[PDB]
């Protein structure tokens, strides 16, 4: 496929890793009784291993010669779930955190002792501001156009 | 010996002279500030360079300045 | 006549070696006695590196900003 | 009572409660959706 | 004056031992010495340059002498791939009999060291064939070192010392350096290649006795004055050609094949001769740019004055930069060190990928040693470039003469530059470390499939853009339709495409996710080392903490415990902190290079591609595994020739750890300890008849940082050099 | 006008058994210092060099190796106890040099007979850049 | 044979003369 890689559903090394991993867990399983609690734990880990390998091969992950999923972050639309889509999700969360904390610092900057509300959190004020990050890309963008995001001459 | 200088931003609080451990600073009369007194460094031959005077200056920026210069027996703090 | 700015007005500190250089503070007292090279007394919101919140400046060292 | 609530709002206690709730949430997310190197829902 | 040092009275009047140390550490700082002038400054610099040139010529002269005396050069020419070259002979009376036995190798009579600098391949490729040739070159360089000292002494007496105006003649100096020093030298080197090296590479021994009789080309010179230069490229050597012989030899002297000589695996000697000739004549024409005594040329001042963008986004542009640099020797040295460090790393990256010396690509120990050497050299040079940039800002920068130009504007927004350098270092550091730890935890829990292995697809796309097929991105040179491919098929592309897709050499090696992670660690190292040096250079004249730092100089201990504490606040301390990051960065660079090649030379590139993605693989499959033969250089059962590295290996561990003492423990503890020792000596009988003439004191705070850094760096370099060579030469592959 | 008291030898010294922090060859060939004070009674005081000594009643003379040792002991004599003190410097020739209190007034108290030394009449940030004093024996603060 | 003469001449005699002469110059007074 891309960069000489082969999809994990086609790679033999990928399937050999799944085999050897499951057979290694089965080798640990023979030591215990079929009704034992370690047996149900190892069986659950085996089922969890099958689920993991199957999910990786199903969602179009590319594999190298090592049989391990390689990620393609160039922006190719076949693999946006590998970086761009989770990255946009992160930037939404990160902007939320920064915008809410910024709203908090602005609200307490006019207090008599602003340091008091920085080492002892005003939870009521925080709880009222935590949901402004939901619309942070909008409130930030408007503050960009209105000259409210950046302090003048610093 | 180390060089010590007093700038006219001094307010005359006499704190550099109290912190000095080798009696290098003095308080002379002056007409620039309210306390009618400024600092001077007439005995920098005994100055060790501890900058304990700069740690006590309330002026921003400092009015005492200790410029570490040529080391001597007195400036190195040697008892031998 | 009162030399310097009125008391309480915001002042932009222009002394380059000051902890509050290019920042802003508030006036306390303007010493009308001449021969005083630094009459303007300014109090600041944040302490400097010596935990000092007030300093004296010259007239050409402060600018009145609203 | 008000003093007790003011203590619970101090930085370490608020951090522990906030990070404990955060740790538990991420643990349950990786419990119902383990592994996952990608965003599979497209 | 009155005593040592005669150039500093304040040091001479020091009653303590500090007089000696600071007298040595400040011998070359001409600007700080008593009664220095601009004339004496430039003149001492001029003579120091001549002394350095004499040092370099004498050093190369000695290298030739030992290779010709105790070496293997004559025997090595016959078997380039089966003879271990000899550096010199070993005569250590501490050797046991087995040490003499194990160190006798390379086909010598006594114990010898195997040379790993590559001068054998270098000298064989340029035409040197016998030990007599090396003796001739050594005498010439010994004589050249003599005339270097002669000229250095000559320009120190009156009427030979030049005025500072002569040193400030920048236009004339650039014209001659570009024309003569750069171009004429490259032109004459192309002459040596087409007269002695190329015919020497075809069986014809051309020397000073017979160079006037032989023709470098059958139809020599004629076509050069006609325009039919292509006749010099008609008959190259066959791809089945032996270097020291004539089977497959041709008659061309200037070609553009593009690949390697198949036998020697080095660049085509005709390509190198044509290369030097082309860049030479390009330097020759370029050396006529600036104005001298003939009414034509440019004024570098006026060019800098004219480059000002309207709208004022750069303010007053480059106005005043001419005198700013022409009056500051620290500015000039900063630019020189910056450019030299860049091209030094350029040499490192090109000598391993494009070997130009015959039979040097198979000497794997030599390739690893050369690349490591130049990369650490370049790392130090880069730290020095930024160090002297800060020294310029303190000692030479005039703010009024640089008013509102680009230089002063750098200071005007110093916080923006430093903060963003900090953000980039934080971003790179957070994520690169995080990904490495994630993969480490995955492989700990036995789930390799959960690693985050990002494909370095942008550099892979560039390698495909150069014609590499391993990734199949079908771009130019890798796609049959692109005009970049069609325009070059006639010339360099056959040999170039033949070499890039050969799986033996290191011309654009295959890269994977492991290479992606290491390159981001490299970006972290470059960004953070740049951050340290730039923050120190911009905050060298002043900071919010110390607004008058320029008055205290470049190197001072601190400003006291007041205002919160001001330890390591000078720009010298910024340099001192950046050298640790430089060593760490070059360490990452060289760990990367050596592991990829030592797995390539072993034919096991899969171990690197699978283990370089997690740091436990670097500790286990690189350092621990390759240290086997090294640490067994001497064991309770005997020793072999690798013992000299096992010893130096531990030697480097000692010096390095000794530097921690100077860097962790600080002065006041040792001063009080020395006081208790001075009392002990004065009160001890017999010994009190001996009196010290310099008072014992503890090392200065700045001296301690320097001594600790030097121990750290020496241990760093020696530990890695010992491991590098022992792990590579122990296998030789 | 002030007249410094001359150093009177044969003045009693505090009771002390001896310590290793005393004088060395520096006192023999270079210089040493001597602090004097009055004191009301016999007391114990910590020595700036070693342990404890018994301050004699009436005039006291104590020879030290450094000037800082004298001022440190004097400051404690002025704080813990209420004792005035002077100290001098002694060269190997026998010459004595009066040091502190110089004017007879303590240096932290303004006295009209004092002259300015090293007093620059400008803001500290008004010093010049080092290039403007290059190739001269000057510093931007000496002026 | 030449190493048996020059190796001690630079590792023993040369540092001996160099360290002694530098000691005399450094400790010299005017
Ligand atoms: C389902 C498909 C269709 C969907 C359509 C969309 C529906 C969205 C509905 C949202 C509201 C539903 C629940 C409301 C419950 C009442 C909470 C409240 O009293 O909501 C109102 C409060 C307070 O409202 C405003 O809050 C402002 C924030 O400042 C304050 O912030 C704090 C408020 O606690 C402190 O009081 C602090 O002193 C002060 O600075 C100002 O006080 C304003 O004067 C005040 O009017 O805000 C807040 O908690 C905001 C909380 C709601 C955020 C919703 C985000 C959704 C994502
Ligand atoms: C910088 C070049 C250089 C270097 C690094 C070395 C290094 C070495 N030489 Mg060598 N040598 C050199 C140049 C050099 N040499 C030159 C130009 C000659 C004359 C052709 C010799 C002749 C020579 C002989 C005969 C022998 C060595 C030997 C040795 C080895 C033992 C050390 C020794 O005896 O000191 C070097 C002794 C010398 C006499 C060389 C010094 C004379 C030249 C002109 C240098 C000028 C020295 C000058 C006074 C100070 C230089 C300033 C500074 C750069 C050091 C050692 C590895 C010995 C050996 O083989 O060990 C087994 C030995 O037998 N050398
Ligand atoms: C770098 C130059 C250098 C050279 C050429 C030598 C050479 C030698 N070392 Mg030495 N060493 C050196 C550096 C050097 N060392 C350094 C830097 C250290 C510190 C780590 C040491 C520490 C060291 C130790 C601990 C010992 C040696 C010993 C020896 C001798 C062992 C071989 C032997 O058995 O001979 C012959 C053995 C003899 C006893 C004959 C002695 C040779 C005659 C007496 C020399 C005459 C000296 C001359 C009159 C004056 C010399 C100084 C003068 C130039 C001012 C040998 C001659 C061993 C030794 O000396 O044996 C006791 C030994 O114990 N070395
Ligand atoms: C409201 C909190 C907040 C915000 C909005 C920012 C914003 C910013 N920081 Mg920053 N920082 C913070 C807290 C914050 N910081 C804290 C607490 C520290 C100490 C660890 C730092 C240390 C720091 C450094 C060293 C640097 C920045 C830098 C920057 C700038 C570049 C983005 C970045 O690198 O962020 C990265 C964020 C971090 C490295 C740590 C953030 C920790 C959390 C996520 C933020 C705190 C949230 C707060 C506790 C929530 C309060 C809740 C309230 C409602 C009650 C950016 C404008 C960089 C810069 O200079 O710009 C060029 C830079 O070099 N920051
Ligand atoms: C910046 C470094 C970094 C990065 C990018 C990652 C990334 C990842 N790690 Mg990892 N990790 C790291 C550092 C890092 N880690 C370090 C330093 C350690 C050592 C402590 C670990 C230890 C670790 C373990 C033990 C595991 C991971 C796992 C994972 C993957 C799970 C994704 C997930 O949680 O599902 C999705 C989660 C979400 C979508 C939560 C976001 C939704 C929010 C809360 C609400 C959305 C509202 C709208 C993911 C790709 C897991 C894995 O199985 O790998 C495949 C796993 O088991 N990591
Ligand atoms: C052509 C390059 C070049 C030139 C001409 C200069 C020139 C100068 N430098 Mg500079 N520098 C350079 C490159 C250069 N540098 C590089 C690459 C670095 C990065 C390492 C530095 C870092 C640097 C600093 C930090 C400083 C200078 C300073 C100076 C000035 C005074 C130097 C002096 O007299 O001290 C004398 C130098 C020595 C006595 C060298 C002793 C220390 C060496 C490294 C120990 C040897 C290592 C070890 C013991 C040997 C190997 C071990 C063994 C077992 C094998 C001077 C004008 C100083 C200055 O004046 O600042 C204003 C200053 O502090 N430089
Ligand atoms: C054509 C006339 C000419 C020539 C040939 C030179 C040549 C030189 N001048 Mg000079 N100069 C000239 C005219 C000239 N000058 C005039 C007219 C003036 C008055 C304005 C000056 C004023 C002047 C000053 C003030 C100084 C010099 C200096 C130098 C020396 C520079 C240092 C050096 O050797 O680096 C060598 C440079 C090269 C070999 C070319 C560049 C090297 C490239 C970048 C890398 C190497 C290429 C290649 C890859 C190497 C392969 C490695 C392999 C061979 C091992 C050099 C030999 C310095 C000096 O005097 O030193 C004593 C110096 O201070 N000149
Ligand atoms: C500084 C470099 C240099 C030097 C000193 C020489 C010197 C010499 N070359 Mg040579 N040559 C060089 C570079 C150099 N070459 C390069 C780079 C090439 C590759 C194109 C050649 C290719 C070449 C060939 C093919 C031949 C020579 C020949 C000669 C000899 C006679 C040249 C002559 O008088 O022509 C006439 C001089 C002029 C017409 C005036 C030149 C004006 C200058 C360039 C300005 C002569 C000693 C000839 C020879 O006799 O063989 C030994 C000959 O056959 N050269
Ligand atoms: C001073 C330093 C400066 C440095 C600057 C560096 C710049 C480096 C490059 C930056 C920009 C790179 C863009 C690369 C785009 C690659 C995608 C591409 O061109 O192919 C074209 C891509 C191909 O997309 C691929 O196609 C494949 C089949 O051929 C498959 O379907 C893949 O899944 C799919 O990803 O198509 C696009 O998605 C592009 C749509 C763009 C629409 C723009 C409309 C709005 C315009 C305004
Ligand atoms: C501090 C300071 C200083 C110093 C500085 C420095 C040190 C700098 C640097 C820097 C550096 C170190 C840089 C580097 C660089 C480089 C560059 C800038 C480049 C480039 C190029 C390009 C762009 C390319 C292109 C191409 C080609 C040509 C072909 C192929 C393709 C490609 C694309 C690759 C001074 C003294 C001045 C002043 C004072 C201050
Ligand atoms: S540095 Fe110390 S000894 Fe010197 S004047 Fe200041 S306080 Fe006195
Ligand atoms: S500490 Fe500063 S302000 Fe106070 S008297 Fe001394 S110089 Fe003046
Ligand atoms: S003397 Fe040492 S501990 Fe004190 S401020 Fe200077 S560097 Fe820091």
């Amino acid at each position: 496929d891309i960069a000489g890689l082969t999809p994990c559903k086609d790679s033999k090394q990928f399937a050999k890793r799944e085999k050897q991993s499951i057979k290694k867990l089965e080798s640990s399983l023979k030591l215990y009784a079929p009704d034992s609690a370690p047996a149900l734990a190892i069986n659950a880990t085996i089922e969890k291993t099958k689920r993991r390998f199957d999910n990786y091969g199903k969602q179009g992950l590319l594999c190298g010669a090592d049989g391990l999923p390689h990620l393609i972050v160039s922006g190719d639309q076949r693999h946006w779930g590998e970086f761009i889509t989770p990255g946009i999700l992160f930037l939404y969360i990160a902007g939320w955190i920064g915008w809410v904390g910024r709203s908090y610092l602005i609200a307490i900057r006019d207090d008599k002792k602003p340091t008091q509300k920085e080492i002892i959190i005003d939870v009521p004020l925080a709880t009222g501001l935590v949901f402004r990050g939901f619309s942070w890309p909008i409130a930030a963008y408007r503050e960009l156009l209105n000259g409210e995001l950046v302090a003048k001459d610093v | 010996s180390h060089s010590v200088k007093i700038y006219d931003t001094c307010i005359g609080c006499t704190q550099c002279v109290r912190a000095c451990p080798t009696d290098v600073l003095e308080m002379i009369p002056w007409g620039g500030c309210k306390a009618k007194q400024i600092a001077s460094a007439p005995r920098t031959e005994d100055c060790v360079g501890c900058k304990r005077c700069e740690s006590a200056c309330p002026t921003d920026f400092l009015s005492v300045r200790v410029y570490l210069w040529h080391e001597t027996t007195r400036s190195m703090g040697l008892a031998y | 006549p009162p030399i310097g700015p009125k008391r309480g007005a915001k002042v932009k500190i222009l002394r380059q070696e000051s902890y509050w250089y290019k920042g802003t503070g508030s006036v306390v007292a303007v010493d009308q006695d001449p021969n005083t090279r630094y009459p303007v007394v300014v109090r600041f919101n944040k302490v400097n590196y010596a935990n000092v919140s007030t300093n004296n400046y010259a007239l050409d060292e402060v600018e009145e900003v609203k | 009572m008000r003093d007790l609530k003011t203590y619970l709002s101090v930085a370490p206690v608020a951090s522990t409660l906030w990070f404990a709730a955060l740790a538990g949430l991420l643990i349950e997310i990786n419990r119902f959706f383990p592994d996952a190197l990608t965003f599979p829902f497209f | 004056a009155l005593r040592f040092p005669r150039f500093s009275q304040g040091l001479a009047q020091d009653p303590t031992t500090r007089r000696i140390w600071f007298g040595i550490a400040t011998a070359h700082d001409f600007e700080s010495h008593d009664d220095i002038t601009e004339g004496r400054l430039y003149q001492n610099i001029f003579a120091s340059h001549f002394g350095q040139l004499a040092i370099i010529f004498l050093w190369t002269s000695g290298n030739l002498f030992h290779v010709a005396w105790q070496g293997n050069f004559e025997a090595w020419v016959q078997d380039p791939l089966h003879v271990r070259p000899i550096a010199h002979a070993i005569w250590d009376p501490h050797f046991g009999q087995p040490a003499v036995e194990a160190f006798t190798r390379g086909g010598a009579l006594g114990p010898v060291n195997i040379a790993y600098s590559g001068v054998y391949q270098w000298w064989y490729t340029i035409g040197l064939r016998t030990n007599e040739d090396l003796y001739t070159g050594a005498i010439f360089l010994l004589f050249l070192s003599f005339i270097s000292l002669l000229a250095g002494w000559l320009h120190l007496q009156p009427k030979w010392k030049p005025s500072v105006s002569w040193f400030k003649n920048a236009e004339s100096r650039l014209n001659h350096h570009l024309s003569g020093l750069f171009g004429v030298s490259s032109l004459a080197w192309a002459g040596h290649l087409v007269h002695v090296a190329i015919p020497g590479s075809r069986g014809e021994y051309v020397r000073w006795n017979n160079f006037l009789s032989v023709l470098p080309h059958p139809q020599g010179l004629g076509p050069l004055f006609t325009g039919q230069w292509n006749l010099y490229a008609q008959n190259p050597d066959s791809s089945n050609h032996l270097f020291s012989t004539s089977q497959g030899a041709g008659t061309a002297i200037l070609t553009l094949l593009g690949g390697f000589h198949p036998q020697t695996q080095s660049l085509w000697l005709t390509d190198m001769a044509h290369h030097h000739l082309a860049i030479a004549i390009l330097f020759l024409i370029g050396g006529h740019m600036y104005r001298t005594n003939f009414g034509i040329g440019h004024s570098i001042k006026y060019i800098l004055e004219a480059h000002i963008p309207p709208g004022g986004r750069l303010g007053r542009g480059h106005k005043g930069l001419y005198d700013t640099i022409n009056n500051s020797i620290h500015f000039q040295l900063g630019l020189a060190l910056a450019s030299l460090g860049v091209i030094t790393s350029l040499v490192a990256q090109h000598m391993y990928s494009l070997p130009a010396y015959a039979f040097i690509a198979q000497d794997f120990t030599t390739q690893a040693a050369l690349y490591t050497h130049h990369q650490y050299i370049a790392g130090f040079i880069m730290t020095g470039a930024f160090a002297h940039g800060a020294i310029f800002f303190i000692r030479d920068y005039n703010p009024e003469q640089n008013a509102d130009n680009v230089l002063a504007r750098m200071l005007e927004h110093k916080e923006a530059i430093i903060s963003h350098l900090s953000w980039a270092s934080l971003f790179l550091g957070f994520h690169t470390l995080g990904l490495y730890v994630h993969n480490d935890v995955m492989l700990a829990f036995g789930t390799p499939e959960k690693q985050i292995l990002i494909e370095p697809i942008f550099a892979q796309w560039i390698q495909s853009a150069h014609g590499k097929t391993s990734y199949g991105f079908d771009v130019l040179l890798s796609s049959t339709n692109s005009p970049a491919l069609n325009a070059g098929r006639s010339i360099w592309l056959p040999g170039w495409l033949n070499a890039i897709n050969e799986n033996s050499n290191s011309l654009f090696l295959t890269i994977g996710p492991g290479d992606f992670l290491v390159h981001h660690a490299i970006a972290l190292g470059l960004h953070t080392t740049t951050l340290i040096l730039v923050k120190g250079a911009l905050d060298a004249r002043g900071s919010k903490l110390m607004p008058d730092k320029k008055d205290f100089g470049y190197s001072f201990p601190c400003d006291g415990p007041g205002r919160g504490g001001t330890c390591d606040i000078s720009a010298w301390d910024a340099f001192y902190l950046a050298v640790f990051w430089m060593l760490n960065t070059i360490g990452w660079v060289t760990f990367y290079w050596h592991w990829k090649h030592i797995t390539l030379w072993q034919g096991n590139v899969s171990q690197f591609n699978e283990s370089s993605t997690y740091l436990m693989g670097w500790l286990r499959d690189y350092l621990w595994l390759n240290s086997s033969q090294l640490i067994n250089g001497y064991n309770p059962f005997g020793m072999n020739s690798l013992s000299v590295w096992a010893w130096m290996f531990l030697f480097g561990h000692l010096v390095w750890a000794t530097g921690f003492m100077f860097l962790i423990s600080w002065r006041g503890y040792w001063q009080e300890l020395i006081e208790t020792l001075a009392w002990a000596h004065e009160r001890t009988p017999l010994a009190n008849l001996i009196r010290w003439r310099d008072k014992p004191v503890a090392l200065s705070i700045v001296q301690a940082r320097l001594v600790g850094l030097v121990h750290f760096s020496v241990g760093y370099i020696f530990t890695y050099a010992a491991f590098l060579i022992a792990s590579t030469s122990g296998k030789f592959g | 006008g002030f007249t410094p008291p001359e150093l009177d030898p044969n003045t009693p010294s505090p009771i002390f058994g001896g310590s290793t922090g005393g004088l060395l060859r520096k006192a023999q060939v270079e210089e040493f210092y001597v602090i004097t004070w009055e004191s009301p009674k016999e007391q114990i005081f910590e020595m700036p060099t070693g342990g404890a000594a018994i301050m004699r009643e009436g005039p006291n003379l104590l020879k030290l190796a450094r000037k800082e040792q004298c001022l440190a002991l004097g400051t404690r004599l002025r704080s813990k106890y209420k004792i005035k003190y002077q100290f001098y410097r002694v060269f190997p020739s026998g010459e004595v040099q009066y040091l502190h209190p110089k004017d007879g007034v303590y240096p932290e108290k303004v006295n009209p007979g004092r002259q300015g030394v090293g007093v620059n009449f400008r803001s500290i940030g008004k010093n010049v850049s080092p290039i403007e004093v290059k190739f001269t024996g000057k510093q931007p603060y000496d002026l | 044979n030449l190493p048996s003469l020059f190796v001690p001449l630079v590792g023993l005699l040369f540092p001996a003369v160099a360290m002694a002469s530098l000691f005399l110059h450094v400790e010299k007074r005017l």
